[PDB]
């Protein structure tokens, strides 16, 4: 989870927001699988 | 721990509060089946 | 419907992958909880892909 | 006040405080006044009030890559002795400088320039967490003086109005500080306990004389905190909601009040409800308690079910059963000889809590959740162990009360109420049956008994099997219901027949649990009674029921009429409390009152049981000796006008008489006996 | 019949009484619903009667197993030890105690045809047979 919501946030040219999005979805979804924060903050 | 001690009786205040509401709920619970048995008769 | 589409790639196998991704997606922005095994047997299976 | 060493100053005054805080507590611990009373006039002796002004100075507000150095001031940190996270600024200047000595020629003054910088950096940041540190013990100290300087001294010395005043001022000007959107993030939880201190202590004082402007001004506060938090900070959360939860205790002027204060926490709309079922679903287990409690309030404080709406529609429910199959897991551990977590309990307990306070719409809902299907599902409850014995009470018994209030509040038609409840019985048909095999007197054993037969008594009616069948589990279900109305009955001969003249007497080899007991064999016969008024729609057992029972109803007619005496109207006192000057009253007024309805209630029983027994008697009899081909309804006829002696109508028609006129329009007992007599000659 | 003895023969084996009387009671019942209970008959019955007969059958041989675990265990000492706050009658309830185990263990034996009782069980056993050898 951790490991993907970085990706997502990192700032870079080879991210485009459709895929930023697709992982933070995949995060929220592994999430549900101090998290809880981790899901306040998502 | 003068604090400490502070600390171990606000804690016990806390679970007093909880318990206290747990109470008054099964109360109105127990009244609810009597007027219900009311009711009933 | 995730659990056809994974059958589609099996028999496939034994745009899908898009389709797939449509669907995540979809479960991520959706304003209510879903169940949680719900979430656990979606990833599991977007992932076995 | 030194504007020039502000950490000094601050450190002295931290250090002065601790002094004199455990002064004032020995100084109480033994005895003094004077002093006590003259800091306390320059306290309050209006002229800001002085630990005002105390509170009132300490300010709540305050070649190179970026990264690089950012990782360099962080690597270099340590937490001050007070518990500043300063940042070294002399192993900064080291580190640097070395650095430094590692085109590069020329580049020299610039990259000794940078370091310069960064230098003043870290000198900036370790001065800054020292004033952190500084500031954190200041407010911890104005914080502790409170709680001394409010705790522990005899509330004599304090007019009950400048209280008032001032815990509200105080609050103001804490909750003023902690809301300025430059709050240093760590410096909230201490006002956190602050409020909850200040908070409770208000609270006594204002009962005890028993501005709404203020105590909304308050509540709106508070929460504007609780919002104010991140989803970091669960235990800000659960402090603020404990808050909560008795900013609400406080509260026909109690209605008014409810009123107001239902507008107010609307206001908030469904923010504060999303917030508060995060934390339900989610929070950390001092917040999860605190939490799930503060909503089963909230939702018995509010009329439109609106927080039902949301938690229903916000899938929370689900979330909820989930929590119950995890809940199951945690019984499941408890079941081996060593508990981990006895909090595993109280969770599940605010749980439960929280369902129970959950009124009609709700119960639809709850009940479309499958929350008894869920419970069917549950192993654990099967582990009734073979301490142990109440702990395993502990556990049945709130799973019990559920069902019943299930049965209950489900109107009598959704049938799968029953049938699931049935499923539950047959599961546990060893266990149940058992339960039903006690011989132990315990008061345990007898409230297990007790819920179950109530139980089994709403659920065993042939109704229900019939539509099962939709065979061999027709056939084992209707079986099951057949052994559960059999034992149902069987237990009247235990409880209330002359046996129970043994039952009170071996335990003699308490004056509430005598009138609370006593409600409770009162209604164990009214439960197996109506049990069986149901089931028909050996008979010397209903006589004696009869019988027994008129012989109570004088006896509590008595009792009663006596304890209203009591109640209208050392040793007695400590009598009149040991069973729940002024609070004692209280206290006596409380188990008057309670002892009253209690014998009000088995007398309208007993009356009840009395109309059952003589109309099942009634019909037995008309069936027996009018329309039974045959010896028994010539020994019937006999024994009929036998037993039935003048001696039992005088005396009930002079209970009629008794209590009957205060009661009841009717004199329904007149007519049956009539009818009876009749059916006699 | 035993069946039409369902609350009877619960009880019976649901007791807790180390009465000679109740040992003998439950020994006798249990030996027959060890060769009785087999799931040979519950078949030849065919029928919510026969589902009926298997599950009477089936809360027998689960207490029957049960059984074991109260009479061939550590707390046989137990409730050995609680009667004593004589010696025909141990010879008696050894041989008892004895058939009691054997029963359950032919019913088992045939079933196939927690393990820790099993194994406390052999403890027993050997100790026991040198004991007696």
């Amino acid at each position: 989870a951790r490991v993907v919501a970085k990706l997502a946030d990192m700032h870079s040219p080879e991210i485009s927001l459709k895929q930023r999005l697709e992982y933070i979805s995949r995060a929220i979804l592994s999430a549900k699988s101090a998290d809880g924060e981790f899901l306040h903050e998502l | 721990d003068i604090q400490g001690f502070l600390k171990n009786e606000k804690d016990n205040a806390l679970l007093s509060a909880i318990e206290e509401s747990r109470k008054r709920t099964f109360v109105m619970a127990e009244e609810y089946h009597r007027e219900s048995m009311l009711v009933e008769w | 419907t995730m659990n056809i589409l994974f059958t589609q790639y099996k028999r496939l196998k034994g745009v899908l992958r898009s389709q797939a991704r449509a669907l995540i997606t979809f479960a991520g922005m959706i304003p209510y909880r879903m169940s949680g095994d719900t979430n656990a047997r979606l990833v599991q299976m977007e992932v076995l892909m | 006040s030194v504007e020039e060493s502000e950490i000094s100053a601050m450190n002295q005054m931290s250090w002065l405080m601790k002094t004199a805080t455990i002064e004032l507590r020995i100084t109480s611990l033994n005895r003094q006044r004077s002093h006590t009373q003259r800091l306390l006039h320059l306290l309050l002796d209006d002229v800001r009030r002085k630990i005002l002004r105390i509170l009132d100075s300490i300010q709540f507000s305050n070649f190179f890559d970026r990264s690089q150095i950012e990782q360099v001031i962080a690597n270099c940190e340590h937490k001050n002795r007070r518990g500043q996270t300063v940042c070294n600024v002399k192993l900064l200047h080291r580190v640097l400088v070395a650095e430094v000595n590692a085109a590069a020629i020329g580049q020299r003054p610039l990259l000794m320039e940078e370091i310069n910088t960064i230098l003043q950096y870290v000198v900036e940041r370790n001065k800054l967490l020292q004033c952190l540190h500084a500031k954190r013990h200041a407010l911890e100290s104005w914080r502790q003086l409170v709680e001394i300087i409010l705790t522990a001294c005899p509330q004599d010395l304090i007019p009950t109005e400048h209280r008032q005043l001032i815990i509200r001022d105080l609050l103001q000007d804490l909750h003023v500080k902690i809301l300025d959107d430059d709050a240093a993030q760590e410096l909230m939880p201490i006002v956190a306990g602050a409020v909850f201190t200040l908070t409770a202590h208000l609270s006594q004082s204002v009962r005890t004389e028993l501005g709404d402007s203020s105590l909304h001004m308050i509540l709106r506060n508070l929460l504007e905190f609780i919002l104010k938090t991140g989803g970091g900070f669960q235990r800000v959360r659960a402090h603020l909601y404990g808050s909560l939860l008795y900013y609400l205790q406080i509260a026909d002027v109690f209605s008014k009040l409810q009123r107001d204060n239902l507008s107010i926490f609307e206001s908030y709309g469904t923010a504060l409800m999303e917030v508060v079922c995060r934390d339900a679903c989610d929070g950390h287990d001092i917040g999860r308690m605190l939490a799930l409690a503060l909503l089963d309030r909230i939702v018995s404080v509010d009329r439109q079910q609106q927080w039902l709406l949301y938690l229903s529609n916000s899938g929370y429910l689900k979330v909820l059963v989930d929590s119950l199959a995890e809940d199951d897991v945690v019984l499941r551990n408890l079941l081996t000889p060593q508990p981990p977590l006895l909090k595993a309990l109280y969770i599940y307990e605010s749980k439960m809590a929280f369902l129970t306070r959950v009124s009609s719409q709700g119960a639809i809902e709850l009940l479309r959740s499958g929350v008894i299907v869920r419970l069917a599902q549950c192993q654990v409850y099967d582990m009734r162990p073979e301490a142990p014995v109440e702990r395993y009470r502990q556990i049945l018994l709130p799973a019990l009360q559920i069902c019943q209030l299930i049965l209950t509040s489900s109107t009598a038609q959704h049938l799968q109420a029953a049938g699931q409840v049935l499923q539950f019985l047959v599961a546990h048909s060893d266990t149940i049956q058992a339960i039903l095999r006690s011989q132990e007197g315990s008061l345990g054993s007898l409230q297990e008994l007790a819920l179950l037969t109530g139980i089994i008594s709403k659920a065993a009616l042939p109704g229900v099997l019939n539509e099962l069948d939709i065979d061999g589990s027709m056939m084992e279900l209707q079986g099951h219901i057949g052994r559960f109305q059999r034992q149902c009955l069987a237990l009247l001969n235990r409880f209330g027949g002359s046996d129970r003249l043994r039952q009170l007497s071996l335990q003699d080899d308490g004056v509430s649990k005598k009138d609370d007991m006593e409600l409770a064999m009162q209604q164990i016969c009214s439960n197996v009674m109506e049990y069986c008024q149901a089931l028909m729609i050996s008979l010397g057992v209903v006589i004696h029921l009869l019988k027994q029972s008129a012989n109570n109803f004088f006896t509590y007619y008595d009792i009663h009429r006596q304890s209203v005496g009591k109640l209208q109207n050392p040793d007695e006192i400590k009598e009149l409390c040991q069973s729940e000057t002024t609070q004692k009253y209280g206290l006596a007024r409380r188990r008057l009152v309670k002892l009253i309805n209690s014998r009000a209630k088995l007398l309208s029983l007993c009356s009840y049981i009395i109309e059952t027994c003589l109309y099942i008697l009634w019909r037995h009899l008309e069936y027996y000796l009018l329309h039974c081909t045959t010896q028994d309804v010539d020994t019937l006829l006999r024994e009929g006008a036998n037993s039935f002696g003048e001696s039992l109508q005088k005396r009930l028609l002079d209970i009629e008489s008794l209590y009957c006129k205060v009661r009841s329009r009717h004199s329904f007992i007149q007519a049956l006996v009539r009818r009876i007599r009749g059916l006699l000659r």
